[PDB]
RNA sequence: UUUUUUUUU
């Protein structure tokens, strides 16, 4: 699916773009700056109208 | 079939047969398919109250009318033996029959609605050979031909069988492929909404009301017109509510006039007070008869939200693509931030924090959203304040807090500034007149202090003419629109409603948002602030506890009842929960905790702590403050046409409030609550009548629903079960929801009231009533010589 | 009353209904509404006597009113629920019909578990009556500490303010509450032991009970017997006891101390008479079958039955003797109605106990003991005047006299003479002889008959040229100065409060000297602080002394 | 076989 493809790549980029750590759950864990933020991909589509 | 012949089966018999005066109608009084008679079935299906009996019955061609007072309504009549023999007094319900006379003995009056049925005396029963030949109608068709005659009046069975398409409203989703498919989604259950919200307020029109003319402080013309009292209770207004006052007569002519209530009927007085906004053209202060009132609907508030999702649906820099997947529930891997852990969690000078609320602010400040479930009494406001303060420290920009409930909003904005942070209350325009206790906070107040300059000189005179020129209101506008864009810059936080955050003076997009007991808001209310260019969304709120009230029953069927909070719960957030209360005795706490928390609940306070010494109240067990009072009165129908009120109960009532009364309990610590509202004004009036001691003594205490007293607490809190009815039907508090947030009102001690027997079958109350037993707390009789009741509680199998 | 009848009402009504096999948190909020009121009902008259000052008349003082609450909250709750309980495992255990025993497993399965809450509950009630009693006031005054251990006392700490440290002497009776909370313990501690030996009866299922199994109720029963002498209600409980368990000496021994106590227990006296007199009784049939059985076994089995025979066939000789009508055959007087014949039944006694004395001569004073209390009760039995000298005693008086007198001789001749000198740990060997010449002294008319008897004389006159003879201290010698002791003996505590001594042992002349000197009270019931305790040999002088002393006193006019 | 409340340019 185009959403699962913007999904996929939006978590590969993030996974890239951060730094890895581990959690006191164990779930993987990455810690990123507060100021530097990422826009997920819109694309296009049709609106409901009134 | 003649005209005296029943809508609904045509049963000619006159013996049957009753006239609604309403719309000229014959109505049966059998059961035949159907749980009522249909006599009454119409009656509250079509709102009507006054019925006229047939000619040649019996009693004659009369129109059933109280004797005392002369009122109409069906619903309040009942027949009361007289002394002499054979002689029948047409009494209503209140005050007629609750005042005593010596003409005939009022304990023996009966309501005219019995078992959901008139009396046969006044309407026999058809005989069988009628009943057979009658048509019989199911209550399906019952609703759906009485749908249509609020349209045309001669449609009968036959006449309609329209296929008027019910389109199947997709149920909601909880991941949606994209925000195109959720506002799709979202949609027509919105618009289903708003155009019913209209529909019932704008048929609202006040006519011919008596209004008197007085001037307030800020010379502003006063209208305040009485009402009557079924209409002044059925009137769903707020403080700062804009109307329409129109009158249309040969005294005066046409005129309209516009402004805000600041006072609303209460307890004291029954006077709606419209503060007319300054107009060009005065009010006829020289009328007092044949005004009309028409509430101005508003569309604002649903139109906001459609601008939300059209932003969502819309704006990639709307929502940041984290919180934007988690909304549409997409799996993410989880993310942290970089911010540095403060060395001490709890701030001095200020409340000091447990081990829960130290782990609630640690694992807040590290992620982007999380949700807090907090049970009542813990003080989830504290946390809060900590949250953003803290917060705002580590970042150093605007927040924002919002919730609905504008008097939540007023108490978390009084905390965070007594944190020492700068807090700006956006006020409601209707809203900019009505006082509160951080009035000192509101923007509005904020651009009025600190104006300068022209600004000084633009508000004095539209304070003092009320209206302006064009170039003059342009300048205006202008200006006090820097001031405010100026004051927001420079404002730490922002205070608004959850509605609030629509509005376009919030132009500048935030990053920081708490959003508070979102639960009690629906997703589209909570979605309103979220997409104003957020990263850090944190959502409190309590699922346990009552939530939104949808008026729309389709959008309540589809899901419009389910929260943010609970979607995000249902996704597979588990939340942070705090174990300790502060407010109930441990005895009282017993049963919630173990019910809805899984017993993992504990308690901050000792036994002693709540527990008041040299008590004389005869509790049935000492040191337990709580028993089950059973009483095995009948329910009725109050004056509303579909609500419940017993008097039993409130004789009871009133006589527990007598009891605790001489144990020395100031009535600021005891409160009433009913979870019908026409039980709560039977209890009103019937406390202000027959007060044993002093009628003060008892009006100064407070008595609202169980909806209406959530989120306040007091020393003592009267439940009343009220339903008590042969079919075991209780209705709408099957849910555990209402039950919990009930019991939780009390801190020292808790009364309950009602008939043991109709809640047996209920599975909650069954274990209410098994908890209240084992521990020596059922009883019956009087409340001086309460021994134990036996009721069969467990059903044998 | 008047605020207590609903609730026994109440009560009767919920076991009429029978809810309580469905629903037991009925029975058990039932029971914390009861607890509760009775607990506020006994702190408010304990706290409304306590308000009254000294200079109040004595009168005014509503003693029993403690005691009314409490005998009504056993009889008329926990008995009565009881009795409910008992029923219904009478019911389940002997339904005659062919169903499957599994299900009643599983119905006794049901019984342990609800009536060890039952149980639990009361004994909470107690407990807690004893511990709030303990709390809020001062006992140690009044009662034994070794009664406040045994209750666990001890390790309940004491939050009475020094203020609240009621000034109470050890038996100052001017002060009313020196004998409400005495009845309050020893009831408690009566209702407590009763709870137990319920119990016990409930736990087992089948109706074989051992001795074993009522050891903790037994204890209870002691140390309520403690806390209050005067009481012979407690001794029939015991009574009770030892009668279902078959050991039935002990138990008319109990019944007997029971009714000619200062405060007579109906009930002892029903027992008894229903043992003795109501020949249709089916307890006496059952001393019947065992006593006949025991024939048979002498007879029969490989070897000769001490213990029973000494207690059983002398039961036969008490009957025999003390109710002439019932036992020996109309056609044959000198025989048993089992056909036992009196005369081979009184000399296998004689061997019997000479023979084996030391081994069972608890049960040998017991026989003592209701062989000294039978003339009292047969006296008492007159419904005609009283009688006041010798001339007025009847032939069936004057045949137990002699029968008495016999024993007496005989067991003095053939057991104290050869056990006194070499069995010095045993007390009870001089005991016995104190208690008979105290007995003797205390009644005059039994005194008077014993100078006529040549039998008891000599005998008597044997002993002392025994004792003399052996010299067994230096000192020892016939004077007429009384003895006096620092405490009282296990035979003044076992033979305490009964009136054929006139209620106290007076061959020793120190009851005042013990109480003005310290932990009298403690001393009375043979428990002084171990300084005191002096070694058995000195007991055994004193008791020499003592008894040699009073047998002089006894033979100068012999 | 359901009647209660929140919000509002």
């Amino acid at each position: 699916d185009k959403s699962f493809r913007e999904s996929e790549k939006f978590n590969n980029m993030m996974l890239k773009n951060g730094t890895k750590e581990e959690s006191e759950n164990g779930r993987e864990i990455i810690r990123t700056n507060f100021n530097k933020t990422v826009y997920a991909s819109r694309g296009t589509g049709e609106l409901w109208s009134p | 079939a003649s005209d005296n012949s029943c809508a609904y089966c045509g049963i000619d018999s006159a013996k049957c047969v009753i006239k609604c005066n309403s719309c000229k109608k014959w109505f049966c009084n059998t059961k035949n398919g159907t749980s009522s008679s249909h006599i009454v079935n119409h009656l509250v299906l079509s709102h009507h109250n006054v019925v006229s009996l047939h000619p040649d019955s019996d009693l004659g061609d009369t129109v059933l009318e109280c004797y005392n007072c002369g009122r109409k309504n069906v619903f309040l009549l009942g027949f009361v033996s007289a002394k002499s023999e054979a002689v029948v007094v047409l009494l209503c319900r209140i005050p007629c029959a609750q005042t005593k006379n010596a003409n005939w003995d009022t304990d023996q009056w009966q309501p005219l609605i019995e078992d959901r049925q008139l009396l046969s005396w006044v309407a026999e029963q058809p005989t069988e050979e009628e009943k057979l030949k009658a048509r019989l109608i199911t209550p399906s068709q019952i609703s759906k031909l009485e749908a249509k005659w609020r349209s045309n009046k001669d449609a009968t069975i036959n006449d309609i069988d329209a296929p008027e398409e019910q389109e199947a409203i997709p149920p909601l989703l909880l991941r949606y492929q994209d925000a195109y498919e959720y506002q799709r989604s979202y949609g027509p259950l919105i618009k289903l909404e708003a155009d019913y919200d209209k529909q019932l307020k704008e048929s609202q029109a006040l006519e011919h009301i008596s209004v008197s003319w007085s001037l307030a402080l800020n010379n502003r013309h006063l209208a305040s017109f009485t009402l009557s009292t079924f209409e002044s209770n059925e009137l769903k207004v707020a403080i700062g509510d804009e109307m329409i006052l129109w009158y249309s007569g040969m005294q005066h002519p046409d005129w309209e006039g516009r402004g805000y209530i600041v006072r609303l009927p209460n307890s004291f007085q029954d006077t709606f007070t419209l503060e007319l906004k300054p107009s060009k053209t005065p009010p006829p202060t020289h009328l007092t008869t044949g005004f009309t009132a028409e509430f101005i609907w508003k569309g604002t508030s649903y139109d906001r939200m459609q601008d939300a999702l059209k932003k969502f649906a819309i704006d990639k820099k709307s929502i940041s693509g984290y919180l934007y997947y988690k909304i549409l529930g997409h799996q993410v891997v989880d993310i942290s931030f970089d911010v540095p852990l403060p060395k001490e969690f709890s701030i001095p000078n200020f409340a000091q924090l447990n081990s829960s609320q130290s782990n609630a602010v640690s694992h807040v400040l590290q992620r982007p959203l999380s949700l807090i479930q907090g049970p009542p009494g813990t003080g989830k406001t504290v946390t809060s304040a900590t949250i953003v303060y803290h917060l705002s420290k580590i970042h150093k920009d605007r927040i924002l807090v919002c919730a609905p409930s504008n008097v939540a909003v007023d108490h978390l904005a009084a905390k965070l500034r007594d944190l020492g942070l700068k807090v700006v209350r956006l006020t409601a325009k209707s809203r900019e007149d009505v006082e509160s206790s951080v009035s000192n906070l509101a923007l509005h107040n904020l651009v009025g202090r600190g104006a300068k300059g022209e600004l000084k000189n633009l508000l004095k005179l539209k304070d003092e003419v009320g209206e302006l020129s064009a170039s003059d209101t342009k300048r205006f506008v202008k200006l006090v629109r820097k001031t405010e864009a100026e004051i927001l810059n420079k404002a730490d936080v922002v205070c608004c409603t959850c509605v609030g955050a629509g509005d376009k003076r919030l132009d500048t997009k935030f990053r920081t948002v708490l959003i508070d007991e979102s639960t009690q808001a629906s997703e589209p209310e909570c979605l309103i602030p979220i997409v104003k260019g957020a990263k850090q969304v944190i959502l409190v709120g309590d699922h346990q506890q009552l939530g939104p009230v949808i008026l729309e029953r389709k959008a309540a069927d589809a899901g419009l009842k389910q929260s943010l909070f609970e979607r995000l719960i249902s996704l597979g957030h588990v939340p942070i929960r705090l174990e300790v209360q502060y407010r109930m005795n441990p005895y009282l706490s017993e049963f919630p905790s173990n019910m809805f928390y899984e017993g993992s609940l504990q308690n901050g306070v000792t036994i002693e702590q709540r527990t008041v010494p040299n008590s004389k109240f005869p509790w049935p067990i000492r040191g337990i403050p709580m028993m089950f009072w059973a009483n095995y009165g009948r329910e009725e129908i109050s004056a509303n046409g579909t609500s419940f009120l017993n008097r039993i109960e409130a004789m009871n009532c009133e006589r527990i409030i007598t009891k605790l009364f001489r144990d020395g309990v100031k009535p600021e610590q005891i409160g009433v609550i009913t979870p019908y509202e026409g039980q709560r004004a039977y209890i009103l009036q019937y406390m202000q009548m027959n007060g044993s001691l002093d009628k003060d003594l008892y009006i100064k205490v407070e008595v609202a629903s169980v909806d209406a007293f959530q989120g306040r607490e007091k020393d003592y809190i009267i439940l009343s079960c009220v339903r008590a009815n042969e079919q075991q039907a209780i209705g709408f508090l099957r849910d555990p929801r209402r039950l919990n947030v009930g019991l939780t009102r009390a801190k020292y001690g808790l009364v309950i009231l009602g008939n043991p027997r109709s809640l047996a079958r209920n599975t909650l109350w069954n274990h209410l009533l098994i908890h209240f037993r084992e521990k020596g707390c059922l009883v019956e009789g009087t409340l001086d010589n309460l021994q134990l009741c036996t009721v069969q509680l467990v059903r044998p199998q | 009353p008047t605020a207590f009848n609903g609730i026994k009402s109440q009560l009767n009504s919920i076991l009429k209904s029978n809810q309580l096999f469905q629903d037991y948190a009925l029975l058990n909020g039932f029971l914390a509404f009861v607890h509760s009121k009775l607990n506020a009902a006994i702190l408010t008259s304990i706290e409304s006597q306590c308000g009254k000052s000294f200079a109040a008349d004595l009168d005014s003082f509503d003693q029993s009113s403690i005691s009314s609450i409490l005998d009504f909250s056993w009889e008329s709750v926990h008995y009565p629920i009881f009795k409910w309980f008992q029923m219904w495992r009478n019911y389940i255990l002997f339904e005659k019909e062919n169903k499957k025993q599994q299900t009643k497993f599983i119905d006794f399965r049901k019984m342990n578990s609800k009536m060890l809450k039952f149980f639990k509950t009361v004994q909470n009630f107690y407990v807690n009556v004893i511990n709030t009693v303990y709390k809020k006031y001062d006992i140690s005054v009044l009662l034994p500490k070794r009664i406040i251990q045994d209750l666990k006392l001890s390790d309940i700490e004491n939050t009475t303010n020094v203020g609240d440290i009621l000034a109470v002497k050890t038996f100052n009776s001017s002060s009313p509450l020196a004998h409400l909370i005495p009845t309050l313990f020893h009831r408690c501690l009566l209702f407590l032991g009763t709870a137990y030996r319920y119990k016990t009866l409930l736990e087992e299922i089948s109706n074989k009970y051992s001795i074993s199994n009522f050891k903790k109720s037994l204890d209870f029963f002691r140390l309520a017997s403690l806390v209050l002498p005067s009481a012979g209600e407690t001794y029939s409980q015991a009574g009770a006891i030892f009668l279902q368990t078959g050991n039935l000496g002990i138990a008319v021994f109990n019944f007997v101390k029971g009714m000619m106590t200062k405060m007579p227990s109906p009930v002892s006296i029903k027992n008894f008479g229903a043992l003795m007199v109501d020949n249709k009784s089916s307890l006496n049939r059952s001393l019947h079958t065992t006593i006949m059985n025991t024939y048979l076994q002498e007879s029969k089995g490989p070897r000769t039955p001490a213990k029973e025979i000494l207690e059983f066939y002398f039961l036969g000789l008490f009957g025999s003797v003390w109710s002439p009508t019932s036992w020996r055959d109309d056609t044959k007087p000198n025989q048993l109605n089992n056909g036992i014949k009196l005369r081979h039944l009184e000399n296998a006694l004689y061997e019997t106990m000479s023979a084996r004395y030391l081994n069972n001569i608890k049960t040998i004073f017991h026989n003592l003991i209701i062989t000294i209390g039978g003339f009292h009760l047969l006296l008492k039995r007159r419904s005609d005047v009283s009688a006041k000298t010798l001339k007025d005693l009847r032939s069936n008086e004057l045949d137990y006299l002699n029968f008495a007198f016999k024993y007496i001789a005989h067991i003095l001749n053939d057991i104290v003479k050869e056990s006194w000198s070499e069995n010095p740990e045993v007390s009870e060997i001089l005991g016995m002889v104190r208690i008979i010449n105290c007995w003797i002294k205390a009644n005059p008319m039994v005194l008077q008959y014993s100078q006529s008897n040549l039998e008891f004389v000599n005998a008597l006159a044997y002993l002392i040229n025994d004792i003399v003879k052996k010299k067994p201290s230096p000192s020892f010698s016939i004077t007429e100065h009384i003895p006096k002791r620092t405490y009282w003996f296990e035979e003044d505590l076992m033979v305490k409060g009964l009136s054929f001594v006139n209620f106290q042992l007076s061959d020793f002349d120190d009851y005042e000297k013990i109480l003005e000197m310290d932990h009298s009270l403690d001393r009375l019931i043979g428990n002084p602080p171990l300084c005191d305790k002096l070694s058995a040999s000195s007991e055994m002088l004193l008791r020499l002394q003592a008894v040699v002393n009073i047998s002089s006193q006894l033979l100068q006019n012999n």
